[PDB]
DNA sequence: GATCATATTGTCCAGACAGT
DNA sequence: ACTGTCTGGACTGGTCGGCGCTATGATC
């Protein structure tokens, strides 16, 4: 439901560029040279980034206490 | 035995006794559902 | 003009399931039960007469109310769904039915009284969630993208699974080879009775018919005298004039010469039906058989008993022609000849019971009260008194258990089933799911197998496993079902148009019959002709797309079907006139606008909805760039085909059969965020991924059918290698780092409930932690967690055995009984929530959902799409892994055996285009016959610095060195399924054992043992093992002692009180010997001591 | 209001049996 | 002595998990 901190093949972080990467594909542009940019090269990254679905905003809206 | 509670809909806080109740519902917004809060005890959870 | 493309087409597609949907069945029948269904029932039923001295009762419009409850105080609220689940309530509706009381011949002043609770189809039009936007959906706790078509009873989602049978009113004729014989059968419904009528022919010549409630089967001329006709020549023409059936007939009624009256073959019927009875009790009860069972479709009054007849002469010829080679036997399996019963049929049949039950129950309650208060307190408020003779829950009772159950009345059973919640895939399917009457357990070859009409109408790979297979289908992703219209419109369109009555004109050779809903209404001169103009109307939009027209035209006979009745299953195709379709590209650029619906394209007649039988005349293309003159329709989509799961599967066309039945049957057990509500949720078990991921190489109608926005699984990162034979056999190893990351980490969530219940004379549960001193105290430690009102703390560990609802009974027959409610033995885990509320009876309810982390390991099984499964072998660290020259370490490796031996090239394919899509950054489509090519995808492998087939040097992690094959490594769709080894392990050494047989549990919730089954037993044997199975099946199950007397072999009594042990039926105070046994054996000996048998056990020295 | 007797009586293969 | 017909019995095992049901119309 949300992203993952760390790919899952080699640990690279990649939380911290993903919601850039989200913003930029919203945008109109290629993600493939959003990857290149946000040095995104091993393709196991961009498994894990172009892969991830966003949820948890509709997990939020039901309160659970 | 009285013990609060939150409503699952208003989300706010209930006080009701569970032993001698003759119904239990938040009387703020009519909701029959309840919540039963998470104490304030810490606890310890191991990461991954 | 260009020739159009699939894309286009894949709009078409795309706004014809925006605008219906995927459960719209469910929703259209339940919106057509609850319009006229209701109405149509209570007209049927009409009045009630009680036994009251000129006075009935009427009944009149009745309607539906809004979802409401009552609670024990007696306040009413409106109901959701959400609340339903949670409070473990029926989400049901009140029914008003006016009651008009008829004094004298006189109508008197209309009763709104509320003859019961009616449940509610979720999303349905009676339904509060009906129009609703997501935003006010989210508010009430429902999922915006759940489908709904489902009823809550008692808290808990009931589907309605659809019922593949005959169609009604339908004479089926086939050849029973063993039997050697023509067999016609009709399966006649009236008022949810169903008649099986047969007219068979056998290798004699002479016709004979089943009735049922029949034990013979009687001649087919003494019924056709005893319903009406007289002499021998209208049972001559009542069946056609050709001149072979004209002489078959002679024979027939020169062999059944001997009963020339009406009253003769009553005579017959009679007898055979109750043998040894007076004549006319026999006249009566033949008339009564006769009249409710003989074709009941046809009606029930004699009058019509003559119409009856000439039915049964169109059994006759379909009977008689078989026998003559002048028409095929048609097939059972045809969907033409089958229809599927919805949920709107079974709701109808079942509240036509109900509300019979109810009518019964009134008319005994006026009875009643008419004979114990007198006509002065009945006549003096025929308002109060009718609306106080009524009981509402005596037919709600029958209605939702029925429905909680899945127990229908007239033997069906099944019916409704427990909604699957594993995931988004299997509540569709589920939803979408056709079940066949047929036992399982039969060879069913002629009926499991694959039909040429499932086409577009029932999934060709999407099916069940073992005695499931074939019987149990899904449909099709276009596959649409028909719904109700009035049937004397059409009828009285087709005599208007030309169609001239069968009153009016014979049945000639040279004319064409004109059926309707496998009725004959008459015969016209052109059938081609009629035929044509009834599509032509059609495409005009003049008439209904309910309505289908097919025409039979054979060398020996000529027909024309019209069918408008419900269970048709049709589908969706482009009308081709001329070689050019009738979708044109303005119209797919006002679909893509919106200024266009699909509803717009069905009105115009561009695209029309066809059903096996018109299909039979049709001349479909498959891809547009196909279509030529002689082509009548073009295919919208081939990919549509497939059911919902099935089209999950990437290039399913790459893949074997039986592996893509695999991949669709195992879509459904895989875990992820399938609702968005899921912490809200109260269902006993669940699963959540905590990083679910969409497919890399998905189709394209996952993306309409809401796969995407919840996604069921994760990609993985597999290299084909042997590695250390962990792998062997269908198994798996993963990586510890990507194990470790959150790679397919998951979370298993099991809800407990706990009721306040209240017993007779004022007892009642209590909340509240058990005292030390009361009996069945399980141990100090295991209420650690609860609170002062007897309920777990949230968040709180729990472990086997742990209490989580304090909860005492009063003592049975002392100090407080305990009843609490504990996790399972087998099970942990932390407590998620806790959430307290009442039940329909007031009584308090506490629901504890307690959630475990499911990290993976050995023994888990994980699944590819494309049927490839297994556990997990071994828990590879990174570092002995192997990694690619581009610095690519797998987070899975598999077999490279199993690939070629299971025919799979579609993983391949997948793993190629996953490789493809993360290099690129642009998703690869997998979509069936018009995805993306394989060598289009390594050519841009190629053109991205990789290899073509996907090999990669490798490195081993470790020796270092590099392997001498280059590694086949690429992305593949892997999902997690929901067999894991942590709610799968068993280990009993001693415990509970049954009251019965002296012998361990059942299952794992309740410490059960391992059975050791016959099979067992004999394969111990053919080892030669004696003591290990004496050790087995008695010194470990039911080793027990018993006293047997020596002089007559009876089982001897023991007095513990007297201490001393003697033989009841025989004395013997002396010679009784001790023998060891299964309790077993005991049970069986005393059950044939019950059998009236005496089993003497003659005793043996051990030496 | 709180109790209480009664609560209805699908196919295929093999062995035994009237009929000719 | 043959022949078609009526009647009777069985329909691989095991396991995980769930759902749901096992009263009522008189009587004082
Ligand atoms: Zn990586
Ligand atoms: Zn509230
Ligand atoms: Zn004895």
């Amino acid at each position: 439901m949300i992203v993952p901190v760390r790919c899952f093949t080699c640990g690279k972080v990649l939380a911290d560029k993903y919601y850039e990467f989200k913003k930029r594909v919203e945008a109109g542009e290629d993600p493939g040279k959003v990857l290149d940019d946000l040095g995104v090269e091993r393709y196991c990254c961009r498994r894990t980034l172009l892969s991830h679905v966003e949820l948890i905003d509709q997990v939020m809206v039901y309160k659970v206490y | 035995a009285t013990a609060v509670y939150r409503c699952a809909k208003c989300g706010k806080e209930v006080e009701l006794d569970l032993a001698t109740a003759r119904e239990v519902r938040c009387p703020y917004c009519g909701s029959k559902i309840l919540y039963k809060p998470r104490p304030r005890v810490a606890r310890r959870v191991k990461a991954i | 003009e260009p020739t159009l493309t699939p894309d286009e087409l894949w709009l078409v597609m795309e706004s014809y399931w925006k605008e219906k949907g995927f459960v719209r069945q469910h929703l259209d029948s339940y919106n057509a039960f609850i319009d006229h269904g209701l109405q149509d029932v209570v007209n049927e039923f009409g009045e009630v007469v009680p036994d009251i001295p000129n006075f009935k009762v009427k009944f009149g419009k009745i309607r539906i109310g809004q979802p409401e409850f009552q609670e024990a105080q007696g306040q009413r609220r409106p109901l959701y769904p959400m609340d339903a689940r949670i409070r473990n309530l029926t989400y049901s509706a009140p029914l008003y039915l006016e009651m008009i009381p008829v004094v004298n011949g006189i109508e008197q002043e209309p009763v709104e009284v509320r003859i019961g609770e009616l449940p509610i189809m979720l999303k349905s039009k009676a339904c509060r969630l009906y129009g609703l936007s997501d935003e006010e959906l989210i508010k009430l706790g429902e999922d915006p993208k759940d489908p709904g078509g489902y009823f809550i009873i008692n808290g808990s989602e009931r589907v309605i699974v659809s019922i593949e049978d005959l169609a009604p009113n339908k004479t089926l004729v086939e050849r029973d080879e063993r039997q050697n014989k023509v067999v016609a059968k009709v399966f006649s419904y009236r008022h949810g009775y169903r008649a099986l009528i047969t007219v068979e022919r056998k290798k004699d010549g002479i016709l004979y018919v089943t009735i049922p409630n029949v034990p013979k089967p009687v001649k087919f001329v003494y019924v056709m005298r005893a319903l009406g006709l007289l002499t021998d020549k209208e049972i001559v023409e009542a069946v056609s004039d050709d001149p072979r059936i004209q002489q078959v007939l002679f024979d027939n009624l020169e062999d059944a010469s001997d009963i020339s009256t009406q009253e003769e073959a009553l005579d017959y019927i009679g007898r055979l039906a109750l043998p040894g009875q007076p004549k006319e009790y026999r006249l009566r009860r033949a008339e009564h058989i006769i009249d409710n069972n003989l074709l009941p479709h046809m009606g029930v009054d004699p009058e019509n008993r003559r119409a009856k007849a000439y039915y049964l002469g169109m059994m006759a010829l379909k009977v008689l022609e078989l026998s003559l080679g002048l028409r095929g036997e048609d097939d059972k399996d045809h969907y033409a000849n089958k229809r599927l019963k919805l949920a709107g049929d079974l709701l109808k049949d079942l509240f036509r019971v109900a509300f019979g039950q109810l009518v019964k129950d009134m008319q005994y309650q006026m009875t009643k009260t008419y004979q114990r208060k007198g006509e002065r307190y009945t006549f003096e408020n025929i308002q109060r008194f009718v609306r106080n003779s009524i009981r509402p829950d005596v037919l709600s009772e029958r209605i939702e258990h029925a429905l909680a159950t899945g127990s229908w009345p007239g033997g069906r059973t099944g019916v409704s089933q427990l909604l699957d919640r594993t995931n988004y895939m299997s509540t569709l399917s589920h939803l979408r799911r056709v079940t066949s009457p047929l036992s399982r357990d039969q060879p069913h070859f002629e009926a499991r197998d694959l039909h040429g009409t499932h086409w577009g109408r029932i999934c060709p790979t999407e099916t069940p496993e073992g005695p499931n297979c074939g019987l149990v289908k899904n449909l099709a992703l276009m596959s649409q079902i028909t719904t109700g219209i009035p049937e004397r419109e059409v009828r009285e369109y087709l005599m208007k148009m030309g169609v001239v009555p069968i009153e009016e004109r014979r049945p000639a050779p040279g004319l064409y019959r004109v059926y309707l809903n496998g009725v004959l209404i008459g015969t016209v001169e052109d059938g081609r002709k009629l035929v044509e103009r009834i599509r032509a109307d059609r495409r005009a939009g003049k008439i209904s797309d309910v309505i289908n027209v097919a025409l039979y035209e054979d060398e020996e006979v000529k027909e024309v079907y019209i069918n408008s009745d419900d269970g048709r299953v049709r589908r969706p195709l482009i009308v081709v006139e001329n070689g050019k379709p009738k979708l044109t590209r303005e119209h797919v650029e006002g679909i893509k606008n919106g200024t266009l619906t699909w509803s717009d394209l069905i009105r115009m007649g561009v695209i029309e909805y066809l059903d096996a039988e018109e299909e039979e005349n049709a001349y479909v293309a498959t891809w547009p760039w196909e279509v030529t003159e002689e082509h009548t329709h073009l295919e919208l989509m081939p990919a549509a085909i497939l059911g919902i799961p099935a089209s999950l599967v990437p290039y399913p066309e790459h893949n074997a059969a039986p592996r893509n039945t695999y991949g669709a049957g195992m879509a459904k057990q895989s875990l992820g965020l399938g609702w968005a509500n899921f912490r809200i949720r109260v269902d006993t078990r669940g699963h959540l991924m905590h990083y679910p991921q969409v497919p890399l190489v998905n189709s394209r109608i996952m993306k309409a059918v809401g796969f995407e926005d919840r996604p069921a699984g994760q990609n993985f990162v597999v290299a084909v290698l042997s590695y250390h034979g962990y792998n062997m056999e269908d198994a798996v190893i993963i990586n510890k780092a990507s194990i470790e990351r959150g790679l397919a980490r998951s979370t298993f969530f099991r809800t407990y409930e706990a009721e306040e219940k209240r017993y007779l004379g004022g007892q009642k549960d209590n909340f509240e932690v058990p005292s030390p001193n009361i009996q069945g105290y399980l141990g100090e430690k295991y209420y650690r967690h609860l609170d002062e009102d007897g309920l777990i703390f949230p968040e709180s560990k729990v472990e086997g055995k742990d209490v989580l609802v304090g909860r005492t009974s009063p003592p049975r027959f002392q100090g407080r009984r305990e009843t609490s409610v504990t996790v399972r033995p087998s099970e942990k885990g932390v407590v998620d929530k806790v959430i307290v509320t009442e039940t329909g009876d007031g009584t308090k309810l506490v629901k504890v959902t307690v959630r475990d982390l499911r990290i993976p390991e050995l023994g888990d099984k994980f699944a590819s799409r494309h049927g490839q499964k297994g556990v997990i072998g071994l828990i590879v660290p990174q570092e002995d892994m192997p990694w690619t020259e581009s610095g690519i370490v797998p987070d899975l490796i598999v077999n490279p055996h199993g690939i070629p031996s299971r025919m799979t090239v579609g993983q391949l394919i997948e793993a190629i285009g996953g490789k493809v899509a993360s290099l690129t950054g642009r998703r690869v489509d997998g979509t069936a016959f018009i995805g993306e090519p394989e060598e289009k995808l390594r050519k841009e492998l190629e053109e991205l610095g990789f290899k073509h087939s996907g090999r990669e040097i490798m490195y081993d992690g470790i020796t270092g060195r590099r392997l001498e094959a280059d590694i086949f490594i690429g992305v593949i769709y892997y999902q997690r399924l929901h067999h894991m080894v942590a709610d799968k392990m068993h280990a009993r050494s001693r415990g509970p054992v049954q009251v019965l047989t002296k012998q361990p549990t059942e299952g794992r919730a309740r410490e059960g043992g391992l059975r050791f089954g016959e099979m067992e037993r004999d394969v111990l044997i053919g080892h030669g093992a004696a003591m290990l199975l004496i050790e087995r099946l008695l010194e470990e199950s039911d080793k027990t002692e018993v006293w047997v007397c020596e002089s007559c072999g009876h089982l001897a009594l023991e007095d513990k009180r007297r201490g001393k042990v003697y033989c009841p039926v025989c004395g013997e105070d002396e010679r009784i010997s001790k023998v060891e046994m299964s309790y077993a054996f005991k049970l069986l000996l005393d059950e044939l001591k019950a059998m009236v048998i005496r089993p003497s056990l003659r005793l043996k020295d051990r030496v």
